[PDB]
């Protein structure tokens, strides 16, 4: 697949013509329909980006990139993602915030760094990082190339109908300008976890890295995970523009362009988790990283979507029953995860609220329970309760009615008004006459003498036994 | 006795010949 | 193959033997739904073919379900009391110690909440650290999860130290180093591997992704299953991806470019490999949904052996420390497999 | 005795052929979308000598799109292949579902004032309701004893078209129905409960989250029809249900606990299903009692006189 793929692609791509979108814009039309490249004139960044192995000349901003390119690509992909991992961690706090920072760069260091790789590129790197005014440089990077401007409206052409081409367009840049802005983010960052560069002084730098190594994680995922979800949230996000844009030169599409990385860097996350959730896999690493009250019950209803949700939901304290649930506010809750999962989770979640409740609302309950233990004692205490809607027990014991019985016949022993009344007319409605009689323990002598109106002698016999006149007319009638 | 074999058929939703 | 059920209502979640502890190796712990229970395995007089025997001794009511476990250096027998120490993961988020006497626990200590991770536990790994006097210096345990956290639980002499390290993605696997306790290594989701120095940056972060030698493209998603030291010393590292890739990088000599051998398991490994206690240069992994198990060789002296296929899925496994014997969780069951050829 | 039973044998699977390669004989020339040009060659060759099950399925059958006779000709085949088997069933389902939309569009548009496409001969059956129709006709005429019948994949699938396609309370149908149907057809009410069960645990989608709400409904149903013909068949002979029912009676009560608080604090507002629940839960734990009864010495004393 992975090679067909890439020959198909590569296929339906084969260039066939220039179109000169817009003013200025540079679009070759492909083999294929509805294939199309366009050819984007690169930002700054791109540039350093795209031009590492080549730049003669370049800033101390290139060179100091270069450099730590120099460095971050002799290691492996799987040492760079256990680094990126631990970088979320620091966020989401499975590196406790107790720790100091040295101490969580000293862990990832220990974990994922040590060993692995060649200390004569540490000491090249070490060398060549010698040589630039560190503070300023990051001050270029972070603040004016990285982080994106204030916008006073800078004419985004907005789109009166969805324009599914520059959609597209729009994505796919940002997710190359962001994917850049990733790789950077990462290297500097690890080279803040190797060398003794003052935690106090680029304290700021390193939270502010940490903050967008994070946000670009995020939305790097999200665009592989589900790319149309990612537009449909992304354009939604801007209200002017909530139909999408037209750009008619280079100009144009880049300030649009980081427009977007404004909108990821800064109301977002809350649009796109709530149309998300009315890509479940990529929101648990983003549930334990995005979510670190609110973030409490996230957490709870997308863990749900077993353990864990019941148990963060406990210690806090489908859409419409959410909706419903919310309004209500624990009983309504559980009751909505029990029906959602009709199922362990459900069954004990049941029970545990209603135990904690402890007159529709009771029989609901009631009846869930005795359903579900006999699915899997519970009879007599629901009975026992309720006692201290006859009709309804009534029929709860018509579904009980061998287990049932077996039942009865413990409570019988543990004891040795309504419920006794109820209970005689439900076995009033051999096995009857057992039952009457093991219930009664007068009754049982009346319906043994009612059926009796082998199994003669068994019946005067048993009358007998149970009265020690009744036993005078039994014997006679037994010789007769 | 059944064996289903979807590679070579004869169309049939075309004229013959 | 000899086959010893589990209890009607028992889960099985986890398979470990206790090779950590020459004492007590004989020992081995199913984390279930409601504990973790104790068989021994037996020379019998059998037939010399199996000639292992698995006798289960005991179960330890835990009330909850129990998804990974490791026995510690700490684990002893005496006349019969076994006195145990086990490191596990329960269904509440919570990372615990247990210390028992037979089947009761005389002793429990949790790690969780806000003060534990802040997500999902995917691993978990415990080693005795001994002073230079040699008594009993500190208990360590070492665990990995969603959080985006590796912690470090000490448990010392003047009681616990708590300390939490974060990763650029999930812990998805931790183990200390064989010989060596100053050492350990912990796995990332995103196909990092770290070596870590807790006494003291972190050491050295290899990665399995670039490597992939796409002679067979190993996929677009091939996250990171499993990596495990291997030797004695720890002389080696050996990581396992889900799609069955697999690597091999030693530690001794000279400079080092790339690692020294990679491959690919017939099947996906779910699980991860479990590396062979006395032959480096073996270890095995499932295809845990069809319950296959493919035995791979690193000099590629395997040429696909497959010894062992159930007709049902595989939960978990390990290797018996004697290299012969293998015992194999299933989803309501354990079997004691021996491959004639290692012994 | 053993001479006739072999032609007696060889007769009767000859005549099951035939009357297959007859039914698609007659169904291949009346069918609208087929070419004349097409139906006289379809006349020559299946209106003569029988022909084999692999050429009625491969050339016939398959082409036209006639999945409730690729089952029974799996039938006929003794065919051991459950996956295929279990295809054709979901094709039949889907093909019968869009032809039961289409003929009630074509209905509504009649009363409305429209027209119908030209050909179109102008309240017929709901969708789950001629779904249903096909699968009595093939069960029928299969007997329920075959390969093509194993409930405990297609009791599944066919629930799951049901939450898939909405042939719930909202359009007024029962939203037991599928249980009641493969009752009526005979499935004994123990290997329901059974199937009922390995859905409830494994979560697959749809029977997921607070869908299992109705999952639980169907256990309730089902075990409600087992517990009547259990005290029916007591009387019977006046004149097997394991505790494993009554624990599966216990985690269904536990779900639904679970499904109700998870609907409690739901994103917008409180679910709407609140009393729905509780309503379940009293009729969970009633049928929980009556098992209970029933195990515990009630079912050993059924013939005797109470």
């Amino acid at each position: 697949l992975e090679t067909i793929l890439r020959d198909v692609k590569t296929a339906f791509n084969e260039a066939s013509s220039i179109t000169l979108y817009g003013d200025e814009i540079i679009l070759v039309n492909c083999f294929q329909p509805y294939n199309h490249s366009l050819y984007k004139l690169n930002t700054t960044v791109e540039n350093w980006f795209y031009n590492m192995h080549s730049e003669t000349d370049g800033s101390e901003l290139f060179k100091y990139l270069r450099t730590l390119n120099g460095f971050a690509s002799t290691l492996s992909n799987d040492v760079l993602r256990s680094i990126s991992k631990k970088f979320l961690d620091i966020i989401t706090g499975e590196l406790p915030d107790s720790m100091t920072t040295v101490e969580k760069f000293t862990d990832i260091f220990k974990n994922c760094l040590e060993n692995q790789f060649e200390i004569t590129n540490l000491k090249i790197l070490f060398d060549e990082l010698n040589s630039f005014d560190i503070p300023v440089v990051l001050n270029d990077l972070i603040n004016n190339q990285m982080k994106p401007g204030i916008f006073w409206k800078k004419d985004f052409i907005s789109a009166i109908k969805f324009d599914g081409f520059t959609s597209i367009i729009s994505l796919e840049s940002l997710h190359q300008l962001l994917s850049i802005h990733y790789r950077i983010t990462l290297q500097v960052l690890l080279t803040f976890v190797l060398f003794d560069l003052d935690t106090e002084i680029f304290g700021q730098h390193i939270s502010t890295l940490l903050d967008l190594h994070y946000k670009q994680f995020l939305l790097l995922n999200l665009y592989r995970q589900d790319k149309c979800l990612l537009a449909e949230v992304l354009l939604k996000d801007s209200s002017e523009f909530s139909f999408g844009v037209k750009f008619f030169n280079y100009g144009q599409l880049i300030a649009y362009i980081d427009s977007l990385n404004s909108n990821v860097y800064n109301t977002e996350n809350s649009f796109f988790m709530t149309f998300f959730r009315s890509s479940h896999k990529n929101i648990r690493f983003f549930l334990e990283n995005v979510e670190c009250e609110v973030q409490e019950f996230m957490f709870a209803m997308t863990l749900f979507s077993f353990d864990q949700s019941y148990e963060i939901f406990q210690l806090h304290d489908i859409w419409k029953d959410l909706l419903c649930t919310f309004t209500v506010p624990h009983s309504a809750f559980y009751y909505q995860l029990s029906l959602l999962f009709d199922q362990e989770f459900a069954l004990k979640c049941i029970s545990k609220s209603a135990e904690y409740s402890l007159q529709d609302f009771k029989e609901k309950q009631h009846i869930h329970y005795l359903n579900l233990l006999i699915h899997f004692e519970v009879l007599d205490v629901l009975r026992l309760g309720h006692e201290c809607r006859t009709n309804f027990l009534q029929l709860l014991l018509q579904e009980d009615i061998d287990f049932f019985s077996t039942l009865l016949r413990l409570c019988n022993a543990h004891s040795d008004k309504i419920v006794d009344s109820i209970l005689s007319q439900n076995l009033r409605s051999c096995f009857k006459k057992l039952y009457c009689f093991r219930m009664l323990n007068a009754a049982a002598e009346v319906l043994y003498q009612y059926i009796l109106m082998i199994r003669k002698r068994k019946c005067y016999l048993m009358v007998i036994n149970v009265l020690s006149v009744t036993l005078t007319d039994l014997r006679d009638e037994l010789r007769g | 006795k059944l064996v289903i074999n979807k590679d070579m058929r004869t169309d049939l939703f075309s004229p013959p010949n | 193959s000899n086959q010893y059920q589990l209890p009607l209502n028992v889960r099985p979640y986890t398979t470990t033997w206790c090779s950590q502890s020459p004492s007590c190796s004989n020992l081995l712990a199913i984390g279930h739904d409601t504990g973790i229970t104790i068989y021994c395995a037996s020379e019998e007089q059998t037939p010399g073919s199996t000639g292992l025997t698995l006798q289960e001794l005991f179960t330890i009511q835990t009330g909850l379900p129990t998804l990974h476990l490791s026995f510690s250096s700490s684990c002893s027998y005496s006349e019969p009391v076994y006195s145990l120490f086990l490191a596990c993961v329960c269904q509440d988020n919570t990372v615990r110690l247990i210390i028992t006497k037979n089947e009761t626990i005389i002793t429990q200590h949790v790690l969780g909440g806000k003060s534990g991770h802040h997500n999902f536990v995917n691993d978990i790994d415990i080693a005795d650290v001994y002073s230079a006097d040699n008594r009993l210096a500190e208990q360590v345990i070492a665990s990995v999860g969603d959080d985006c956290t590796l912690i470090i639980w000490r448990l010392t002499d003047e009681g616990p130290i708590l300390a939490g390290y974060p990763l650029s993605s999930p812990g998805i696997s931790v183990q200390f180093r064989p010989s060596n306790p100053n050492q350990l290594i912990v796995g990332e989701r995103n196909g990092n591997i770290r070596i870590f120095d807790w006494t003291l940056p972190w050491l050295l972060t290899l990665n399995t992704l670039p490597l992939v030698n796409t002679c067979h493209s190993s996929g677009i998603a091939s996250s990171l299953a499993n990596v495990r030291w291997i030797g004695s010393d720890g002389s080696g590292i050996l990581a396992m991806c889900k799609s069955g890739a697999w690597l091999r990088w030693n530690l001794f000599g000279p400079k080092n470019l790339l690692p020294n051998v990679q491959g690919i398991s017939l099947f996906p490994s779910l699980l991860g490999a479990c590396p062979h206690p006395r032959y480096m240069d073996y270890f095995a992994t499932a295809h845990s949904q069809h319950g296959l198990i493919q035995l791979i060789n690193t000099y590629e002296k395997d040429s696909n052996s497959i010894p062992i296929q159930l007709g049902m899925p595989i939960v978990d496994f390990c290797w018996h420390q004697d290299g012969s014997h293998l015992a194999i969780a299933t989803e309501g069951s354990v079997l004691l497999t021996r491959l004639m050829g290692f012994t | 005795r053993q001479q006739q039973q072999q032609l007696n044998h060889e007769a009767s699977e000859l005549l099951e052929i035939a009357h297959i390669q007859d039914d698609l004989l007659e169904r291949l020339v009346a069918d609208p979308r087929i070419p004349e040009e097409r139906k006289a060659e379809i006349e020559e060759f299946l209106d003569g000598p029988i022909r084999t099950l692999t050429d009625l399925f491969n050339d016939y059958a398959d082409q036209a799109n006639y999945y409730d006779l690729c089952l029974l000709i799996f039938h006929a085949a003794d065919f051991h292949n459950p996956r295929t088997i279990m295809d054709t069933w979901n094709n039949l389902i889907n093909q019968s579902h869009f032809e039961a939309e289409q003929r009630r569009e074509y209905w509504e548009i009649v009363q409305d004032l429209p027209d119908l496409p030209i050909a179109v001969i102008a309240e017929p059956p709901l969708p789950y309701v001629y779904v249903s129709q096909q699968i009595q006709l093939i069960a029928h005429r299969t007997s329920l004893d075959s390969l093509i019948f194993p409930v405990n994949s297609l009791l599944p699938v066919v629930c799951a078209y049901a939450i898939n396609n909405g042939q719930d309370a909202s359009i007024g149908a029962d939203p037991c129905w599928p249980i009641q149907l493969f009752l009526n057809l005979g499935v004994p009410h123990a290997l329901m409960v059974q199937v009922l069960e390995n859905v409830l645990d494994t979560q697959e989608a749809p029977f997921t989250g607070r869908r299992r709400k109705l999952v639980v409904q169907w256990i309730a149903m089902a075990v409600d029809m087992w517990v009547r013909e259990v005290e029916r068949r007591a009387s019977m002979s006046e004149a097997v249900m394991g505790s494993w029912v009554s624990e599966l009676l216990g985690r269904a009560d536990q779900v639904l606990t679970q499904i109700a608080g998870t609907g409690a604090t739901l994103r917008g507002g409180a679910a709407s299903d609140a009393e729905e629940i509780a309503s379940l839960r009293r009729t969970v734990k009633g049928l929980k009692r009556s098992v209970d009864m029933l195990l515990g010495g009630e079912m050993a004393r059924m013939s005797f006189f109470r």
